[PDB]
């Protein structure tokens, strides 16, 4: 939700997590699966040089 | 954040087109695409007509067509005929997981 | 809501902007950020990580 | 193929509480949101809020709040609300209907898709 504001000391101010609207959901990062692939390929055939 | 701006009735000769439209609020419809169009007959429950602003779904015949431009909403239907004696309603996303409906467009046809 | 399952909500009392006084505040801390003090078996004791 | 089945008309006092409930049969229940509408007679439907019957999560309407819990129960596979401090125009008819589908990785729940819907429950206040 937002950065509700707590304050400690004589002027500090503290900011947290306050509510949450909407529904929970899960933090996720989303890679490309056959670009993935083929890079990891062609580290592999790049790999074999040193690696008899 | 009240119901959405929607006329109180319109009549409808058989045979013609006629387009029936919302109006909203910026932050509810002129923001997020997430506009649906229901109708009621009257007693029993109601009918989805549209998913998005023009998204067809299944079971419906290929005549109703929507459209969002800004802050307007429209549906459009072509060749009408008695079988949509029937209310239309509005329904739109607002933000912070909350749904605003409509008024209510009464359809009479001739 | 009774279904987050990755943060906890972490009532606590805090010292206002008048140092004799305080005052009771909530947040949400996420569930890493918290360890459990292991005075008894209750687990609602918790605090912070880097307290020690 | 598919059931969302309530409860029969009843008739309360006011200030009373009333619960409804509504079952889904046919689809596998734990899979879809569920929100709820009050039609007054003569006027247009009401939203709301909807309920998530996998982890019990709830989220309510404006103007609504307090007087309104909903739960779930998955062993019967059926929604309950208790409805309490009645008012002389909650005289009303009351439908459940299935939201948009549990993406686990995207907020899907103010999607205004309905595609079924109950039978409609009366409820009348005098
Ligand atoms: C990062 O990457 C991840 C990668 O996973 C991204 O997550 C993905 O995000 C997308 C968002 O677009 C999600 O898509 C949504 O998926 C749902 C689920 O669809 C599946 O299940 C359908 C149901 O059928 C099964 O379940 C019943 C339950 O009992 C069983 O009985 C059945 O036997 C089935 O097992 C099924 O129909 C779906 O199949 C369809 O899609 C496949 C695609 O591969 C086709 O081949 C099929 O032919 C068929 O068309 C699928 O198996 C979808 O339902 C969602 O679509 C609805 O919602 C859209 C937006 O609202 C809307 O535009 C669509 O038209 C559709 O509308 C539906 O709306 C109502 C919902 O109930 C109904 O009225 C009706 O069903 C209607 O169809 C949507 O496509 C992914 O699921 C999600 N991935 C995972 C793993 O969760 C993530 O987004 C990325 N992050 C980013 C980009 O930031
Ligand atoms: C994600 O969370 C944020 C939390 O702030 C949501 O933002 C809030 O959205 C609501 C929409 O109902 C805003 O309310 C509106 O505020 C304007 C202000 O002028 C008012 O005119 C309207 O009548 C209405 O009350 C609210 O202000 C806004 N919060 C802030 C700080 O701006 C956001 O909507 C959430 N995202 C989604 C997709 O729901
Ligand atoms: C400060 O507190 C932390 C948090 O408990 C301590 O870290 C734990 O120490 C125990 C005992 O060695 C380990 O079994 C745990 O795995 C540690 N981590 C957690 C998350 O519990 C730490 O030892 C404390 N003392 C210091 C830093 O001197
Ligand atoms: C915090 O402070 C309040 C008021 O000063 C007190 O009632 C409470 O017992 C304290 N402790 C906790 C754990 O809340």
């Amino acid at each position: 939700n937002t950065r509700k504001s707590v304050r400690i000391g004589p002027g500090q101010t503290f900011y947290a997590t306050g509510d949450i609207i909407g529904d929970i959901k899960q933090a996720h990062c989303n890679i490309s699966e056959e670009k993935w692939n083929d890079t990891l390929q062609k580290v592999g055939i790049e790999l074999q040089k040193h690696f008899p | 954040q009240s119901a959405l701006t929607q006329p109180a009735s319109v009549s409808g000769s058989p045979g013609q087109s006629i387009t029936i439209s919302c109006t909203g609020t910026s932050s509810d419809v002129g923001s997020y695409n997430l506009v649906s169009w229901y109708q009621q007959h009257p007693g029993k429950a109601p009918k989805l007509m549209i998913y998005e602003v023009s998204k067809r779904p299944s079971g419906v015949s290929n005549r109703f067509s929507g459209s969002k431009s800004g802050n307007t909403a429209s549906l459009t239907i072509s060749g009408l005929q008695a079988e949509d004696e029937a209310d239309y309603y509005c329904c739109s996303y607002a933000g912070s997981s909350t749904v605003i409906f409509g008024g209510g467009t009464k359809l009479t046809v001739l | 809501s009774g279904g987050v399952e990755e943060m906890k909500n972490c009532s606590f009392n805090t010292t206002t902007e008048i140092r004799d006084k305080e005052k009771k505040e909530y947040a949400l801390f996420y569930k890493p950020d918290i360890v459990p003090l292991s005075e008894t078996n209750n687990t609602s004791e918790y605090r912070l990580i880097n307290c020690n | 193929q598919v059931q969302l089945v309530q409860s029969g008309a009843e008739v309360k006092k006011p200030g009373a509480s009333v619960k409804v409930s509504c079952k889904a049969s046919g689809y596998t229940f734990t899979g879809y949101y569920m929100h709820w509408v009050r039609q007054a007679p003569g006027q247009g439907l009401e939203w709301m809020g909807w309920i998530n019957p996998n982890s019990g999560g709830t989220n309510y309407a404006q103007k609504f709040q307090g007087r309104v819990t909903m739960t779930r129960d998955t062993s019967i596979s059926t929604a309950y609300m208790e409805l309490s401090r009645l008012r002389s125009d909650d005289t009303a008819v009351y439908y459940c209907a299935r939201g948009g589908w549990i993406g686990l990785y995207y907020d899907s729940s103010g999607y205004p898709n309905f595609d079924y819907w109950g039978q409609g429950t009366l409820v009348t206040v005098s």
